[PDB]
Parts: structure tokens; C-alpha cells; sequence
């Protein structure tokens, strides 16, 4: 809901008109166990449902936003480099979830479609070369594990090809 | 031994004959023709002729020595569940079982522990006896057999007592 | 809504007698009754959604028991009911409701009688993940897991020798074809974030590394194939319904299986199109040529999965995956009779597995003889013994191709040499004059078999009117060629069974004829145990002892304290032992000491 | 000559004068330690321990970062152009070289 | 009848009984864990309001049994 | 290891010499044999028999390494070539096969897009 | 928390009455273990200090909880052995271990290189005393002294580094602090430097040279089977390896590109004689040089992938190998000699412990995801970024990892035993409740594998 895309609507809906037979096996089978059990799992969960009653609010997500970037405090004193390393790693974890949803919206593309598989959708198959290139490059990926010292060290190492790179032409 | 060398190889040529042949009346055919050929020599007794053709009987047996031999059931090596079927149960671990679960069917229990009383007297007699054999040495091949009549007992109690049921 | 539901339930089914496995219930002599009512309902309940796949419908569910968040990656244990994963299930739960219910008679007044229920029950459970799989995470519980469980199943009977080396063997081989899959699992994940299964179809990479150093090494280790085959004679060793199950639906389909659910990276490389068929030549006549000269009941149906092994190749090589699976799935209808039906005359004459002692005839034996002449025709190419509606399909599609000639040239005598093996059954042990296996041997029908045989029955008779008609096909094959192409597939057949009466009989009756010592036989076992048998574990054992051991690991990759230790030693010598006594020795050392500090140490 | 060294006999408990027992000696120690609190660690660490190992108290932000992204992806959807990644963590850097 | 192989078993089959005695002396929290969902209500989907960050429970999805 | 023909029966004589040969074989496989019969037909035992053959096999393995080695001779050169060596042959493959990946992130890149892990 | 209740462990058998002893030293150390996983296990983002630097918190560290469950289980095997002699010798091998678990928590705890040195050398010393008593067999002091100049050999070059850093480069204290550390200029002066801190930590992790330290160990049974379980806690032991290289030298990766090539012959040579072996606790011996060594290649590549299967492999060889050990234990009580060949029987002598002999020898093998699949795959993975050549050699030691479990299987799972007449009974309640203790918690890790690998995970 809201953050997942997925398809609008699906318009399923059955006409049946070759053969008489006995109806039809699906259709049949499918009123019967809907009052079966299925009815009794549905009065069953409405009954614990309204059994809570009182229920508690509660923060859930946390604020903490900021609170000075590590490309703004320079030289070894832990008063200042800690809030900063403590925020790099907020984001790099996040981030490694942010992909996550992204190539979920990828998966659910391919079981929609199917026999479209690569001739449609075309919005997630961008959306996700887009992201991953990006986390690539950004979030180390190729500069060793997880450092917020070494990570600056690695965007120096982007904007100086991008400086060398415009001069030339 | 001349006399076992040629029985060795004339009982392996038999069952070895059964892989070639399909049908049981091709395969007494060619049993006539096996004898045939080996009562030619036998009538006569040599050291030099009669052990050139024992060295000669490996030849041509061994140029159709692999079309797969049948050992029929539980043979000793082969094929064809040579130790399968059998799992067992060694009679050191019935001894070892406990109470309460030794308490029901109480026949078994009673009558092997008679049995396992007696094993226990005559094991100090029997010990006497094997050594008792002219030798000097330890042992000469096989085990010798028992010479009292009272006492019985051959050497080994639990060779042929407790061995295997399928 | 019902779809979702309903398929949970035949996973569920298969593991309550795990969860009651555990005490929880006392259960004597009904246990294995147990096994055969919880799979019966289990039929029933996969049926329906099948018929609703026929109809409209198609779901994919995730248990939401996702145990891995690390670096952009979600795993949950999923659940494909799609095609080539929503139709095998029904197929391969009747094959197991007909062995289960062979499983009462075979194998009865054993110790261990209800523990190998609980293996098979395992050995099924993995195999319908496998079936299932739509992570490639969840897709190794499954490949792993039927390959790990044979080991308890075809090492079986508790044997001192002999019995223990088919079990070694049958993982050992496995895990050569492993180093592919490992090898597909590390390149899927570096060049595709995603890992699963669902990726494939949308942003597809060309690239040769993938699918032949992975999914058809994997086909190589898993399910027969040239690479490595011994393990295919040897799982013989093992009781009969485990044989059964190895080569009809369970672990003969695993190497197939995967190569059929990635069907887009076949067609678009066209180096891994000829290598599929150019390996897939050689599996067709080489096993097919074992299964003439070696004279075993269980044997020859060993080496008879193989040469149809080799058909199963060729329809991914021909970029079909709509008629790969439709082969198999009747597959699994014929040897589920086959292999039991011949395993009933193994334990009605004794304790006999060759075919030469074996004399059960069709007058002797009213009901396991039927089974028998229907079973081995069904390989064969026959246009109503749907045999023509898995078969010959193949063949027909396999000639309007561009792909190599010699492939193609290969298969035709292979679809010929079918009818050798079969009949090999039939004429060799079957039909004339009865071997006599034993005096006195008793073989009658007991009320667990007529339930078991005449059930089978339906399933191999009516295989192709209800699977070929209700799936949806892709692209008609049949159009070229009425002579050269459609026919040949039906005359190969006809002129195949000819070929073996004529050449059986020449031998079987002549009475005196002489067999020949002198042959060029490369056909009695197809010289593997002389080189990964006999060679492969020395080679890597002499290294291990000649080598390693004895220099390395004990001697020296060791010297380098016992070096600090006997040059060590020597330098503690020239220390305690020296200057034996004497104040004369001692006072004559400390003249050069004041010489060394002067003027061999620049000091004032 | 050993003198003394000779000393070395086999012991067992099995069942002879123990009925069934894991304990060395004594019927009373042995119910007491290796059935009950040998049985104990198997109720309080396994049994009551399965509630913890790593369900129920969060462990490193497993389940709150899938509260957090969903709400960040939702914002910068409908008012940014790029998602979640473009440049992390760098706003005016003084130079480079 | 016969004798038959013997092996211990007495030893055996009793640790196998110690064994689950202990699983089952423990199993009555396993039984209230499946009641703690039932009876008591687990967690519902709501943003937070300015009043109170952490009480009792600071962030706790699923299971009364976590806070 | 096989030769042309499969040993088994081949070459075989009655003679003299080979006569006392199995008489030989037989007199201490009958021998060891005994003080097996001793101590496996009598209740009193319950325990596991030693053995000094098998101990010795053991020892054979696990001992006897640096009584050993004494003569080195050219035999103990060619072992060290066959462990110490191929330690230094795969230092010319997984060196130049990152020379050649270390060439491609800095020029024409063959690194795949959708490509996030490690 | 942690420590003062382990401490109050060396009183409790000393007080407690000679018929007791070993009823107090079993029960009060597993309420310890429970009160471990109660709180160690609460974590933010990056995770943040206990208290003052005596012991700290842990960052990457589940294998503490490992220490924790063979607290009671380095005690449960030992029962067979040490009840023959005197009642004060008990006393002292128990405080031993309690010693052991005192110095063991405190390394895995302390985030330090300074005082963790002083606590990583200081293991080795209750050790040396466990193994040189109690053994069976001769060659103890072949062993005891191949203990020490294996380990104080590499391991005393840690002063004259961990110092040097020190006095140039801050502190190296907290190592929460420790982001002073500037990348090494690579010089032939700094070849020593990244030498000296990698010595000491490739002894303790086995290679394919100065390997010989842990077969002697493992042979020469220092006490039944029980002090085995704390020699695989050593192994482990030197976990500062993912520390020294992430931290210490994070620029200095072409030093280590010869040491990677080492313990990846380590892998096939090492699996080799692990076959035609006689002992059977030697085939566990050299399977835990190759399995130790799949860890090593990991902590090489330095991608943040490998970390997540080695701080799995740390877990998964600490309770598989010493699972292996206690089967090996149960054998070596009732044969009485350590030989696979002679010791052969199961099912139909042990009927229940061969259920046990299998879940131990498939937990080697990659099974359906418990923590091994979780280890060793994740370390394949990984080596694939690294080079594409690895797989050729890391696919073939797949192959030999079946070969240490199933001969180890095989030559136990014949049904003759014509030689042996002992082994009456088969397993003890305390001998079946050994086996399954270590494989239950890894059965218990398939639902959540968080608390198995977690360096940012």
C-alpha cells in the first residue's frame, strides 16, 4: 500500500458457455470450501480481533535527523567524528533496504506479466539500473567493508574524474 | 595339490559356462563336450605333461573370462546382496539388555541363562584340552576336535552356538 | 483467493507424519498405513488446482519467513505453482501413492520397517521444494536435499561391503556436478542484484559463463548424463522401491528440471544451444549400448533412464521447454511399473537379480507379465501407447533445425536401439522355455499388489489424453516431411524390434553354434570403473600418501621450529659444554673483551 | 622387572551393582544430577530460551528500517526526482585538488 | 520362537524418556506462547504522535512476548 | 595397477620348493590364529582385544616420522617441487587475472549495471 | 555482569562437599549462559559501548554466546575420565576450565588490541597444563611444547607492532576511537609492520604452513574429550583478524595476496591426508584445518560480504567440530583406543548415537541452510569478486567435504565388530545429551541466522 506500486486491477472474471458437463470443477469446488473452513478462519480472527480492544499507540519510527555531515568535520577528535560516523552508517543501512524495495517492484513485475516478461513494464527495469549504478558508486561496493573515514575518500575519488574528465573536452 | 588344483578350476569352468548360454537344455550340451575333453588326460598319470595343461587350462578360459558371471542369490562377493538382507544382531548385546524389558517373555531369558552356565564350566576344561594337542608351538591348520565324551564340547562353544537368523 | 490456500495443504500433508514422527502418539504396525492415507488425500487436494491452471489461474506465494536482509535481498521460502512446477506435482504424487502401497508388500517383517518410511517421506518433501523453488537460494535446499537423503535410502541395507560404496558414489559424483551450481549461484548474485528467480525474464545478459559452467554441469552431476554415470548400476545394490524412485520422478528429473525453468538464456546464446546437444549425442547410444551387454533385472532398467536421458537433452538444445517436461511426466508413468513390476519377480524366485536365472513366464505369472510387455513398448515409439505423445515429438521438431548434423544423425539410432533393451526383458528371460531358478520355488498375487498394479494401469494408458490435451502448447512442430521426418520416428521402431528378434533368436535357439572368445567388446560396463573407479580415487589418493603426508604436511611444511630447534641446540652447546672449568680459560676471554670495545667498537 | 607398574584393570559401571545409572557410585546422587538438573539446562536454555535467540527484541534495526525506507521512498516520490541515492552524505566540499 | 540378537536398550530407550520429559516440563510456555497471540494483541500499523518516544517497549513489531 | 594378463592363476608349480612355501604361510596363520580361539570362546573376557598387529599398522602413521627422512636423497627434492610449487603456480593465474579486472574499472568498463553485491 | 559470576565459580567447587562438585559446577554455569543471550544480543546502528574499558560490548561478536554454551559442556564429557583418581585433581581441572572461561570472555568482550594481547597469550597457559596431564598416551611434552612454539613464536611480535602503532598513531585503545588511522604508504620498512600483526593470528587460524601446531593438540588427548571442545575455542580464538585488517591496514591488501594463495593450497593438501588417515580424531584434526582455513581466505578479500561468512564460520566449526569430538570421546571411553578401523560398529551396537554420528558428518556437508550453508557459501560467493579462478579450486575441495564425513561414516557403519566385545551399554543419559546439545542451537539458528553473522548485517 501507497509505497508499492504493482499493476491497478485485475478484471478475472469467467464465462463459460462451451460444453454443459457439470458446470465446472474450478467454480464448483470454490463455493464449497469458501463456507467450509474459510468462513469459520474469517469468524475466528474478527473474534480475537475485537478481543484487543485496548491497544497502545506507540512511537514506532525514530526522528534523528542530520546533526553534521562527516564532508564537513575534518581532523582525529572522537567529539566531533562520532555523531558524523554514526550518521553514515543511519544511511548505509537504510540504503541496503531502500535497493531492496526497488527490486521487489522488479519481482513483482515478473510474475504480472509473464509471458511479457521484458516487452512491457519498462518503468522498474530504468528505476532499478538507475538506483544500483548509483549505490555503486556511492555506498562503497568496491571500496572494501563499511567505513564512514574511508567513504569521503571515495566520493574524492568520483569528483575528481569528473574534474579531470570536463577540462579535457 | 595336484587333485584340488583341477576340481578348483572344473568347478568354476560349470558355472562359468551358464553366462554364455541362454537355456538350460544348450547348457547340458556343452557339460558332455567339457568332459570329454578332460578324460583324455586324466587316464594317465604325469609330473611334466599333466602340469603343462594346467598352466594351458588358464589360456582360453580367459579369452572369454568377462561377459558378467551369475552367482545366483547371497554368494560370497559377486552381486546381488552378498551381506545385505542379513543386518543381525550380535549376542554380546542380548546380555546387555535391562530390566523390566528383560522381565516379559521370560522363556528366552531362563533358557539362556542355562546355557551361559554351562558355557562358564566347561571354558576352564576346554582350556586344558587345546592345549593338551601335540604341537608344541600353539596350533597346527585347523582346530582339533574333542576326545573326552563326558565333559564335551569341541574347543570353541560359541562358534556354531549363536550366530546369525534371517 | 482458493488457489493460494489449497497448495499450502499438500505441503502440509507430507510433514504430519514428521510431526507425529516425534513420539507425540503411540502408532504400532499402522505407520507405514500412516504414509499411504496422508499422500491419498494429498492427490485429491493437488488435483484441483491443476484443473483450475486448465481453466484460469496462476500464483506465486511467499511464507514471509525471510530469513536473509542482507544487502538488498529478501528470502523467503517461495512457492511457484506455475507450468512446469503446477503439473509435475499430481504426476509425481501418484507415482509415490502406487510405491508406498508397494512399500507394505516389499520390504515386510523387517526391525527397521518404519524408519524407511520416514527417509522416502524426506526424499519427497525435498523434491517438491525443488519443484517449487523460486529463489535460486531455495532451489539448493532442494538439489541438495534429494541428493543428501539418497544416501540413507540407497545405502539401505546394512552392509559390512560392497553396499556402502553406491552410497559414496551417488554424493561423490554428485558434488563434481556441484562445483557448476556453486559456480551458477556466485555469478548470479555478482551480475544481478536481484538472486532470484524472477529476474531472468526482464534485463537478460548474453553471456556464455552462465549456463554451460553452471546449470549444465549441473546436468551432468544430477540426473545421468556423459560427464559421470557410474552411480547409475551401482543404486541397484539398494531395495527395490528405492530404485524405483530414483529413476522414474524423483532424482532422475533434477538435472533436467532446472535447464527447463531457464528457458530464456537458451534461446538467445547460441554456443550453449550446440554444447547441449553436442553432450546430449553422446548420452543417447553410449548408455544404451550398457544396457545390452549387462545381464541384471534392476541393471538394465538402470541404464535405460540414461538413453532417455538423452531425448530429455535434446529439448532444451532445440529450444523447447513446452515439450520438455510433457516427456518426463510421462516418464514417470512408465518406470514407476517397470521397475517394480520386474521387482516382483525378484522376490517371488528368492533372492534372484539376474535375468539368465530368471524364468518367470506369462503362463506361470498371470498379473506381473502384463505390466511387463505394456511397460517396455511405451519406451518404444508406439502411436497409442503414449509412447507418441512424449516420444516422437522430439524427433519430428528435432529435424527443421539449424543445429549440428552428427546430433541429429546420433539420435536416430538410439530411437531404434530402444527396442533391443526392451525386448531383452521379454524374450531373454520372460518368453520360452523357463531357466529354472531353484527347486521348489513359490510365487503367487497377494491383495497389496493387485491395488498397486492395476492403478498404475490408468496412469500409463491415459497419460496421453490428459496431460498432452490440457496444457497449452507453443508453436506447432509437425508440418515437413511426411517420409523422412514424420514417419522415421514410427519406422525406427518397427525395423528396431525386427533387428532384435532376429539377432536374439539366432543365439537363444541354434543349439550348437560355439560362442566366440575374440570380440571387440568397449560395451560391458563402457570402461568407467577402469578409469573413475579404479584411476580417479587412486590419483587423488597417491597425491594424498606419496605425496602431502609424507613430505609436507609431517615433514616440511614442520621444518621450520624443529629448525630453530636443532640448530638451537647446537648454539646451547657451544655455551654449557665449552671451557671445561678452569678460572686460566675464563680470565684469557676478558682480555679481548677491553680489544673489542677500543678498537673493534668505535667508542673514545 | 616392574615391581609396582603392574596396577592397570578395566572398569565399567554398565548395570552390574548401578540397575541404570549414568553417575559413578551411589543411586541417590545419580536421579538427583544426571536426570534432573542434567534436564534442567534443557528446559530453561533450549525451551525458554527458543522466545529469545534473535526474535522479539528488534536486534539491530532488522524490522525498524523497513518502517523507515517505506515512508522516505513515499516523500521523495512525489517531490524529488531521483530515489533514495544520488549523492550520500555530500553537499559543497571544499575542492579536491 | 527364538532367542534373537540382544542389545543393551534399557540404557537406550531411557534417555530418549529423560530426554523428552524435560522438552515436555518446558513445553507448557510453548502452549502460552500460542495463547500470548491469541488472548493478547499483538501490534497494529500506526504513526507516532508527539507526547511520548519510549514507554515501557521503545519500537516493537509482532509478538507481545518481544516488549 | 594391471598388467597384460589379469593375476590370479597365472604361473603356478607343485615342485619342492613351493611345496614347504604353503607350509610356511600356514604355520603362523594357524598360530595367531589359537590365541584369537582362547580369547574369543569364553564368557569371562567382556571387553575389546588388542591386538599387536593392528596397533602397529596405527603406529605406522601416527609414529615413525622423524626416526625416518634421515636419507633425503634427490626422492625428498621432487616432493617439495610437487607441494611448495604449486603454491607459486597460481601466483602467474589469479595476479593476472586481476590485472586484467583492474584495467577494466579505470577503462571501458565491463562491469554490469544491475550489479550491487559486495 | 558478565564477569564476577564466573569468577564466583573457582569457590563453588572448592566449598561444595567431595560427593557433590560436579552437580554445582554443571547447573549454575547454564543460568549464567541464559543471562549472556539476555543481553549482549540489544544493538543500535553501530553498536555502542558497555561501560570504562575493562570489558566492552560487542560489534560483530555472537561467538562470546559459543563460550558460553560449552561452559557446561567443556564439564559433560569429562565425567567419564577423572573419576578414577583423586578428589582434590578434580577440583583442580575444573577450576582450570573456569580460568579458561574467565580469559575467554574477556577477550571476546574488551575492545582493545592492547590489553587484549595480555588476554590472548594468557589462554594458552591453563591449556598448556590441561594438555601435559591426563594423557592416555605418551608424547604429551611433543605436543605441550609444540603448543607454546607455535604460538609465543608468532605471537610475541605483537609487541614490538600493536606498541609501535600506539606511540606514532594516538591510541589504540577502544578502537571506537580508533579512526585516527591513516592508510599505509607500502614500504619495504612497512612489510615487518603488516607481518608481525598477521603471525600471531596465522598460527591459531591453520594455513598450509606452521600448520602443525593443531594436529598434536587434537591427537594427543589432553582430557577424554571435553578439553578438545576448548581447543576449537582457541581456533576461534584469534578472532582479532577481523579487527587488525579492517581497522589497522585497511590500503595494505597486495601483502595479503600471498598469504590467500597459501591457505588455498591449505584447502586441497590439507583434504588429502584427511582420507588414508588411521586415527580417528585425526580426521577430525585435519578437517578443521580446512574449514579454519575457508575463514582466512575471507578475512583477506576484506569485501563486506566475506565477513558476513566468516563471523558464520566462526560459529558454525565451534559447534560442528566439537560435536565431531564428543562422538570421537564416546568411542575412545569403551574401545579404548583412538583407531577407525578396529573402533568399528553402529546401529546395531549403538543404535541411538548413530542418528547423532549422521546430523554431525552432513552438518560439514552443505545441508538445508542451519549456519554451515550460511558459512561456506557466502565465502565462495566472495571469492568470485575477487578473482574467477577460485571456484576451479574452491569446487573440488566441495567434493572432499563429503569425503571426511561419509569415511569417517562408513568405516563405523559395518556391522561385524568380531574383535571387540565391550561397549555393553550405548550411551549414558549425559553421553546422548552431549550430542544433542550442539547440534539443537544450530537447529534453532534456521529460523534466525541474525545472531550467526552480523558486521553490519
Amino acid at each position: 500500500x501507497x509505497x508499492x506500486x504493482x499493476x491497478x486491477x485485475x478484471x478475472x472474471x469467467x464465462x463459460x458457455x462451451x460444453x454443459x458437463x457439470x458446470x465446472x470443477x474450478x467454480x464448483x469446488x470454490x463455493x464449497x470450501x469458501x463456507x467450509x473452513x474459510x468462513x469459520x478462519x474469517x469468524x475466528x480472527x474478527x473474534x480475537x480481533x475485537x478481543x484487543x480492544x485496548x491497544x497502545x499507540x506507540x512511537x514506532x519510527x525514530x526522528x534523528x535527523x542530520x546533526x553534521x555531515x562527516x564532508x564537513x568535520c575534518q581532523e582525529k577528535d572522537v567529539l566531533c567524528m562520532f555523531e558524523a560516523e554514526m550518521q553514515w552508517r543511519r544511511d548505509y543501512k537504510v540504503d541496503q533496504e531502500i535497493v531492496n524495495i526497488i527490486q521487489e517492484r522488479l519481482k513483482a513485475c515478473q510474475q504480472r506479466e509473464g509471458e511479457s516478461h521484458r516487452q512491457n513494464c519498462a518503468k522498474e527495469l530504468e528505476q532499478f539500473t538507475q538506483v544500483v549504478k548509483a549505490y555503486q558508486d556511492r555506498y562503497x561496493x568496491x571500496x572494501x567493508x563499511x567505513x564512514x573515514x574511508x567513504x569521503x575518500x571515495x566520493x574524492x575519488x568520483x569528483x575528481x574524474x569528473x574534474x579531470x574528465x570536463x577540462x579535457x573536452x | 595339490t595336484h587333485q584340488q588344483k583341477v576340481l578348483r578350476l572344473y568347478k568354476r569352468a560349470l558355472r562359468h559356462l551358464e553366462s554364455w548360454c541362454i537355456h538350460r537344455d544348450k547348457y547340458r550340451y556343452f557339460a558332455c563336450l567339457l568332459r570329454a575333453r578332460f578324460d583324455e588326460h586324466k587316464n594317465e598319470k604325469d609330473m611334466v605333461k599333466a602340469t603343462q595343461l594346467l598352466r594351458e587350462a588358464e589360456e582360453e578360459f580367459w579369452h572369454g573370462q568377462h561377459p558378467q558371471p551369475y552367482i545366483f542369490p547371497e554368494s560370497p562377493g559377486g552381486t546381488s546382496y552378498e551381506r545385505y538382507e542379513c543386518y543381525k544382531v550380535p549376542e554380546w548385546c542380548l546380555d546387555d539388555w535391562h530390566p523390566s524389558e528383560k522381565a516379559m517373555y521370560p522363556d528366552y531369558f531362563a533358557k539362556r541363562e542355562q546355557w551361559k552356565k554351562l558355557r562358564r564350566e566347561s571354558w576352564e576344561r576346554e582350556v586344558x584340552x587345546x592345549x593338551x594337542x601335540x604341537x608344541x608351538x600353539x596350533x597346527x591348520x585347523x582346530x582339533x576336535x574333542x576326545x573326552x565324551x563326558x565333559x564335551x564340547x569341541x574347543x570353541x562353544x560359541x562358534x556354531x552356538x549363536x550366530x546369525x537368523x534371517x | 483467493n482458493m488457489f493460494s490456500s489449497l497448495s499450502l495443504v499438500t505441503l502440509l500433508l507430507l510433514t504430519m507424519p514428521i510431526m507425529m514422527m516425534s513420539f507425540n502418539t503411540y502408532k504400532p504396525s499402522n505407520y507405514p498405513l500412516y504414509v499411504k492415507t496422508a499422500i491419498s488425500y494429498a492427490f485429491i487436494t493437488s488435483m484441483i488446482p491443476t484443473m483450475m491452471f486448465i481453466h484460469s489461474g496462476q500464483e506465486l506465494i511467499i511464507s514471509n519467513w525471510h530469513w536473509l536482509t542482507i544487502q538488498t535481498l529478501k528470502l523467503s521460502l517461495s512457492f511457484k505453482m506455475d507450468y512446469f512446477s503446477m503439473m509435475f506435482i499430481p504426476v509425481a504424487l501418484f507415482v509415490t501413492w502406487s510405491i508406498m502401497e508397494f512399500s507394505m508388500w516389499y520390504m515386510y517383517s523387517d526391525p527397521n520397517i518404519n524408519k524407511f518410511f520416514k527417509y522416502l517421506l524426506l526424499f519427497l518433501i525435498t523434491m517438491l521444494i525443488l519443484v517449487t523453488a523460486n529463489n535460486l537460494f531455495q532451489l539448493f535446499i532442494g538439489w541438495e536435499g534429494v541428493g543428501i537423503m539418497s544416501f540413507l535410502l540407497i545405502g539401505w541395507w546394512y552392509g559390512r561391503a560392497d553396499a556402502n560404496t553406491a552410497a559414496l558414489q551417488a554424493i561423490l559424483y554428485n558434488r563434481i556436478g556441484d562445483i557448476g551450481f556453486i559456480l551458477a549461484m556466485a555469478w548470479f548474485l555478482t551480475n544481478l542484484n536481484t538472486w532470484d528467480l524472477q529476474q531472468i525474464f526482464m534485463l537478460n545478459p548474453s553471456d556464455s559463463n552462465m549456463p554451460l559452467i553452471g546449470l549444465a554441469l549441473a546436468a551432468t552431476g544430477k540426473s545421468a548424463q556423459f560427464g559421470l554415470h557410474p552411480w547409475l548400476p551401482s543404486a541397484m545394490e539398494g531395495p527395490t522401491p528405492v530404485s524405483a524412485l530414483l529413476h522414474s520422478s524423483t532424482m532422475v528429473v533434477a538435472g533436467i528440471f532446472l535447464l527447463i525453468r531457464f528457458y530464456p538464456l537458451t534461446e538467445n546464446n547460441k554456443y550453449i544451444q550446440s554444447i547441449t546437444l553436442c553432450l546430449g549425442a553422446i548420452t543417447t547410444l553410449f548408455t544404451a549400448m550398457c544396457a545390452l551387454t549387462q545381464n541384471d533385472i534392476k541393471k538394465i532398467i538402470a541404464f535405460s533412464t540414461s538413453s532417455q536421458l538423452g531425448l530429455m537433452m535434446v529439448t532444451i538444445g532445440i529450444n523447447q521447454p513446452y515439450l520438455a517436461f510433457l516427456h518426463i511426466c510421462t516418464h514417470a508413468f512408465f518406470k514407476a511399473m517397470l521397475f517394480m513390476c520386474s521387482g516382483s519377480i525378484i522376490h517371488s524366485l528368492n533372492d534372484e537379480q539376474d535375468i539368465r536365472k530368471m524364468g518367470g513366464l506369462f503362463k506361470a505369472m498371470p498379473f506381473t507379465t502384463t505390466a511387463l510387455i505394456v511397460g517396455s513398448l511405451a519406451l518404444t515409439g508406439m502411436p497409442f501407447l503414449t509412447g507418441f505423445y512424449s516420444k516422437d515429438l522430439i524427433i519430428e521438431a528435432a529435424n527443421t533445425s539449424y543445429t549440428n548434423a552428427w546430433a541429429l544423425l546420433m539420435t536416430l539410432i538410439a530411437t531404434s536401439f530402444t527396442a533391443i533393451y526392451s525386448t531383452r526383458i521379454i524374450f531373454f528371460a520372460l518368453l520360452g522355455q523357463p531357466r529354472f531358478p531353484t527347486l521348489v520355488n513359490i510365487n503367487e498375487n497377494n491383495p497389496l499388489l493387485i491395488n498397486s498394479i492395476k492403478r498404475l494401469l490408468i496412469g500409463s494408458l491415459f497419460a496421453g489424453y490428459i496431460i498432452s490435451n490440457n496444457i497449452p502448447p507453443t508453436t506447432i512442430p509437425q508440418m515437413t516431411m511426411p517420409y523422412y521426418l514424420k514417419t522415421t520416428a514410427l519406422i525406427v521402431t518397427i525395423l528396431g524390434f525386427i533387428l532384435a528378434l532376429e539377432i536374439s533368436n539366432m543365439t537363444k535357439n541354434l543349439k550348437y553354434h560355439y560362442p566366440s572368445n575374440a570380440f571387440k567388446f568397449s560395451t560391458l560396463l563402457g570402461y568407467f570403473p577402469t578409469i573413475m573407479h579404479r584411476l580417479a580415487p587412486y590419483m587423488n589418493l597417491s597425491m594424498s600418501q606419496k605425496s602431502a603426508s609424507s613430505l609436507l604436511d609431517l615433514i616440511w611444511l614442520e621444518a621450520i621450529l624443529p629448525k630453530t630447534i636443532s640448530l638451537a641446540q647446537m648454539k646451547a652447546s657451544t655455551l654449557v659444554t665449552n671451557q671445561k672449568g678452569l678460572i686460566k680459560l675464563y680470565f684469557l676471554s676478558f682480555l679481548i673483551t677491553i680489544l673489542i670495545s677500543m678498537i673493534l667498537f668505535n667508542f673514545h | 622387572r616392574w615391581q609396582e607398574d603392574p596396577e592397570p584393570e578395566d572398569e565399567n559401571l554398565y548395570e552390574k551393582n548401578p540397575d541404570s545409572h549414568g553417575y559413578d557410585k551411589d543411586p541417590a546422587v545419580d536421579i538427583w544430577n544426571m536426570r534432573v538438573v542434567f534436564f534442567f539446562g534443557f528446559s530453561i536454555v533450549l525451551v525458554l530460551g527458543s522466545t529469545f535467540v534473535a526474535y522479539l527484541p528488534d536486534y539491530r534495526m532488522q524490522e525498524w528500517a523497513r518502517r523507515e525506507a517505506e515512508r522516505l521512498v513515499k516523500y521523495r516520490e512525489a517531490h524529488g526526482l531521483p530515489i533514495m541515492e544520488s549523492n550520500c552524505f555530500d553537499p559543497s566540499k571544499i575542492q579536491l585538488p | 520362537r527364538l532367542f534373537i540378537i540382544k542389545p543393551s536398550g534399557f540404557y537406550d530407550k531411557r534417555f530418549l524418556k529423560l530426554l523428552r520429559f524435560y522438552i515436555l516440563l518446558t513445553g507448557i510456555p510453548v502452549a502460552i506462547g500460542i495463547t500470548l497471540i491469541n488472548v493478547x494483541x499483538x501490534x497494529x500499523x500506526x504513526x507516532x504522535x508527539x507526547x511520548x518516544x519510549x514507554x515501557x517497549x521503545x519500537x516493537x513489531x509482532x509478538x507481545x512476548x518481544x516488549x | 595397477x594391471x598388467x597384460x594378463x589379469x593375476x590370479x592363476x597365472x604361473x603356478x608349480x607343485x615342485x619342492x620348493x613351493x611345496x614347504x612355501x604353503q607350509a610356511e604361510r600356514l604355520a603362523i596363520r594357524s598360530r595367531l590364529k589359537r590365541e584369537y580361539q582362547l580369547q574369543y570362546y569364553d564368557p569371562s573376557r567382556r571387553g575389546v582385544i588388542e591386538d599387536p598387529a593392528l596397533v602397529r599398522w596405527t603406529y605406522a602413521r601416527s609414529a615413525n616420522i622423524y626416526p625416518n627422512f634421515r636419507p633425503n636423497t634427490k626422492t625428498s627434492l621432487l616432493g617439495a617441487l610437487f607441494g611448495i610449487g604449486p603454491l607459486v603456480f597460481w601466483y602467474y593465474v589469479f595476479k593476472t587475472d586481476r590485472d586484467r579486472k583492474e584495467k577494466l574499472i579505470q577503462e571501458g568498463k565491463l562491469d554490469r549495471t544491475f550489479n550491487i553485491s559486495y | 555482569k558478565y564477569i564476577i559470576p564466573t569468577i564466583m565459580l573457582m569457590p563453588l567447587t572448592w566449598l561444595s562437599k567431595n560427593n557433590m562438585i560436579w552437580v554445582n559446577s554443571t547447573a549454575h554455569s547454564l543460568l549464567i549462559s541464559f543471562t549472556s543471550l539476555l543481553l549482549m544480543n540489544q544493538f543500535g546502528d553501530n553498536s555502542l559501548n558497555f561501560s570504562l574499558l575493562f570489558f566492552s560490548d560487542s560489534l560483530s561478536t555472537p561467538l562470546l554466546i559459543l563460550t558460553m554454551w560449552l561452559l557446561p559442556l567443556m564439564l559433560m564429557a569429562s565425567q567419564h575420565h577423572l573419576s578414577k583418581e583423586n578428589l582434590t585433581r578434580k577440583k583442580l581441572f575444573i577450576t582450570m576450565l573456569i580460568s579458561l572461561q574467565l580469559f575467554l570472555i574477556m577477550t571476546f568482550t574488551a575492545m582493545e588490541l592492547i590489553l587484549f594481547y595480555i588476554l590472548f597469550e594468557a589462554t594458552l597457559v591453563p591449556t598448556l597444563i590441561i594438555i601435559t596431564r591426563w594423557g592416555n598416551q605418551t608424547e604429551r611434552l611433543n605436543a605441550g611444547l609444540y603448543f607454546l612454539f607455535y604460538t609465543l613464536a608468532g605471537s610475541l611480535p605483537l609487541l614490538v607492532a600493536l606498541i609501535y602503532i600506539q606511540n606514532t598513531v594516538g591510541s589504540l585503545n577502544f578502537l571506537m576511537l580508533q579512526y585516527w588511522v591513516q592508510p599505509v604508504h607500502n614500504s619495504w620498512s612497512n612489510v615487518f609492520m603488516w607481518l608481525a600483526c598477521m603471525m600471531a593470528f596465522m598460527v591459531k587460524m591453520p594455513l598450509y604452513g606452521l600448520h602443525l601446531w593443531l594436529p598434536k593438540a587434537h591427537v594427543e588427548a589432553p582430557i577424554a574429550g571435553s578439553m578438545v571442545l576448548a581447543a576449537v575455542l582457541l581456533k576461534l580464538g584469534g578472532y582479532g583478524m577481523l579487527r587488525i585488517t579492517l581497522i589497522l591496514n585497511p590500503m595494505t591488501d597486495f601483502m595479503a595476496y600471498p598469504f590467500i594463495m597459501l591457505s588455498l593450497w591449505g584447502m586441497i593438501m590439507t583434504s588429502s591426508i584427511c582420507l588414508r588417515q588411521t586415527d580417528l580424531k585425526s580426521l577430525i584434526a585435519y578437517s578443521s584445518v580446512s574449514h579454519m582455513a575457508l575463514v582466512i581466505v575471507a578475512i583477506l578479500i576484506q569485501t563486506p560480504w566475506s565477513y558476513m561468512g566468516a563471523t558464520a564460520l566462526m560459529i558454525a566449526h565451534g559447534l560442528t567440530s566439537s560435536m565431531l569430538f564428543c562422538l570421537a570421546n564416546s568411542n575412545y571411553e569403551r574401545i579404548h583406543s583412538r583407531t577407525m578401523i578396529l573402533a568399528r560398529g553402529l546401529q546395531t551396537l549403538l543404535p541411538l548415537m548413530a542418528t547423532w554420528w549422521l546430523l554431525a558428518s552432513l552438518t560439514n556437508l552443505a545441508l538445508p541452510p542451519t549456519i554451515n550453508l550460511i558459512g561456506e557459501l557466502f565465502v565462495v560467493m566472495s571469492t568470485f569478486s575477487w578473482s574467477n579462478i577460485t571456484i576451479i579450486l574452491m569446487g573440488v575441495n566441495m567434493v572432499i567435504t563429503a569425503l571426511y564425513s561419509l569415511y569417517m561414516l562408513i568405516m563405523t557403519q559395518r556391522g561385524k565388530y568380531t574383535y571387540h566385545i565391550n561397549n555393553i551399554s550405548p550411551s549414558f543419559t549425559r553421553e546422548n545429551a552431549l550430542m544433542s546439545l550442539h547440534i539443537l542451537p544450530l537447529l534453532l539458528l534456521t529460523l534466525n541466522p541474525k545472531i550467526i553473522l552480523g558486521p553490519l548485517y
